[PDB]
């Protein structure tokens, strides 16, 4: 939704475009478009969804 | 300057003018033809203008 998908060589994170601060993926943060096999140089990991955790 | 790849530099533009990035990522291939084609009929509009 707003910054970009940043890897620090193991592992993928969200930042804000301007400051390094970076976040877990999950699914508060990012949107859903299409299948993943139109877009090009797409990569994979897990997008955790807070409310499973919690299982309320 | 700080570089980023030029796709994602375009998607940042795109988002800039109100449309969501990921009309720039299935249709990346439409858009490149296209400003490849403006580009070439460019030089051919400024030779044929008096
Ligand atoms: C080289 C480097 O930054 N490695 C870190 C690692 O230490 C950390 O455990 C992992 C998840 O927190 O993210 C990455
Ligand atoms: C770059 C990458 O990881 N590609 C994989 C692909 O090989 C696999 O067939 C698919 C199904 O899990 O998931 C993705």
């Amino acid at each position: 939704r707003e910054g970009v998908f940043v890897s620090n060589g193991t592992h993928w994170f969200v930042t804000q475009r301007n400051f390094y601060e970076p976040q877990i993926i999950t699914t508060d943060n990012t949107f859903v478009s299409g299948n993943c096999d139109v877009v090009i140089g797409i990569v994979n990991n897990t997008v955790y969804d807070p409310l499973q955790p919690e299982l309320d | 300057a700080l570089q980023i790849p030029f796709p994602m530099q375009m998607a940042y533009r795109f988002n800039g003018i109100g449309v969501t990035q990921n009309v720039l990522y299935e249709n990346q291939k439409l858009i490149a033809n296209q400003f490849n084609s403006a580009i070439g009929k460019i030089q051919d509009s400024l030779s044929s203008t008096p």
